[PDB]
């Protein structure tokens, strides 16, 4: 693309620097241009990746939920087309990056991991970017987004309960992400909490086996899940 | 908003 | 432009939806399409301008400063172009949103203003806009940008004094960044202080003249002056 | 760094 050019080194090195200047749409054009050369990631080249388009599209999220509120709102003086319009485009300007990620997953680091912790990371990653794709579906195709989401985290979920302990963070994320998929998407509280308890205890009967480093990358996942917890009981 | 990672 | 086809007031409406989705690039894509429609620009029109693109420049800014700092450290081991390059590049991007809006200013927003409250705004912002430039300015034409921003600040501080009062916001966030000016780009510090000083106190002894909500707005822009200087000195 | 309007 319009990274073509440059050295794979060299937009990692960049995506780096942009990460540090909270340049989040740089970030992920520079990982976007070093995933197009078709090499696989390594593990923190994966979170680059994660990262970047995290954050550009929580922005994007963000601003759709305002608008949509103000949409809603207008909907219960006629103010005419522009909230809508509006809305509308920064919508489609979500439904782009997602497709944008669904299309590197596709083309081509999925077919491409084998090991666990990438296969795993990036079905999670597919599910994500469906589930966002959901949040904003309202029409024929909606049904298809959300079972696209729910059988890559669940793809996820059987290869990680098989080859990864529970306390591994890309499990713990992998749950905590498919428990608000169930919560919020699919209409479904109860595998939602029953999915966040459920990960929350085997991590704990898992933590003896840590180092404190481990510890701590783990425990911090298992109180994000206490969190949904807590906000859904 | 619910967590997620 | 690519906002040519859009009406004024659908523009100026989703600038401020825009705002309210802090998607400030687009509130400064919109303002951009309202002012090139010909027509001059309310009070209320100015402010949403000159809001989106300080937050747009602002954010180069603050990203120019990391990678500025990064670059510095590398040049106090060898980790070859990418740092410039990327610093480069954002300054590049900067330069274009500064060169978007002097141009706005040029053509024909200043020419047009000849109320008092309108001309001293917009000579002010091309003021900032030329310190912007100067912030990031290391060649031939260094001195030239920063008599450019002299030049705009010192002719709004003329019609400033001449027919606003010294609590007026607008007068008091002149003075405000033209004491910036001073202090950050002309190397005159004292200049800077001796600003801050005169304007506060000079607004100090006018504020008996005012409303309680006139009041509060002056004050506010007070506490930014005694800010400074309490930073300076 | 110092505050601007
Ligand atoms: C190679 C790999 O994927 N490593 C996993 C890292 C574990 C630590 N970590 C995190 O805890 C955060 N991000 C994250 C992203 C995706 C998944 Cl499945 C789990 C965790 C980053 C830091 C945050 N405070 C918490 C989540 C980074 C990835
Ligand atoms: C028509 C017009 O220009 N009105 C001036 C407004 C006065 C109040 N105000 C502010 O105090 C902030 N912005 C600002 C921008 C430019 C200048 Cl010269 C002065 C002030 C906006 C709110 C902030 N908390 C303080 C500065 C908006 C403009
Ligand atoms: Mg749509
Ligand atoms: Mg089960
Ligand atoms: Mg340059
Ligand atoms: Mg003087």
């Amino acid at each position: 693309g319009a990274m073509g050019s440059m050295e794979r080194a060299s937009l990692i090195q960049k995506a780096k620097l942009a990460e540090q200047a909270e340049r989040y749409e740089d970030m992920a054009a520079f990982m976007k241009g070093a995933v197009e050369k078709g090499e696989e990631l390594s593990c923190e080249e994966r979170n680059l990746l994660s990262v970047a388009y995290k954050n550009v599209v929580g922005g994007q999220r963000a601003a759709w939920r305002v608008l949509s509120s103000i949409e809603q709102k207008s909907n219960e003086e006629e103010k005419g087309p522009e909230v809508r319009e509006y809305r509308e485009k920064v919508e489609t300007e979500l439904q782009g990056v997602c497709d944008t990620v669904l299309g590197l997953l596709d083309s081509h680091l999925i077919k491409e991991a084998g090991d666990a912790e990438s296969r795993v990371f990036y079905l999670k990653m597919k599910g994500d970017y469906y589930r966002y794709l959901a949040e904003v579906a309202t029409g024929d195709d909606k049904k298809r987004i959300i079972d696209s989401a729910r059988s890559a985290y669940q793809e996820a979920m059987d290869i990680s309960k098989k080859e990864m302990p529970p306390t591994n963070p890309i499990r713990l994320g992998l749950a905590l992400n498919f428990s608000v998929f169930h919560y919020e998407i699919a209409n479904s509280p109860e595998e939602a909490i029953s999915l966040a308890k459920t990960t929350f205890d085997e991590a704990m009967a898992d933590l003896h086996t840590l180092s404190e480093d481990s510890y701590k990358d783990s425990t911090l996942i298992m109180q994000l899940l206490r969190d949904n917890l807590t906000l859904w009981t | 908003f619910p967590a997620t990672v």
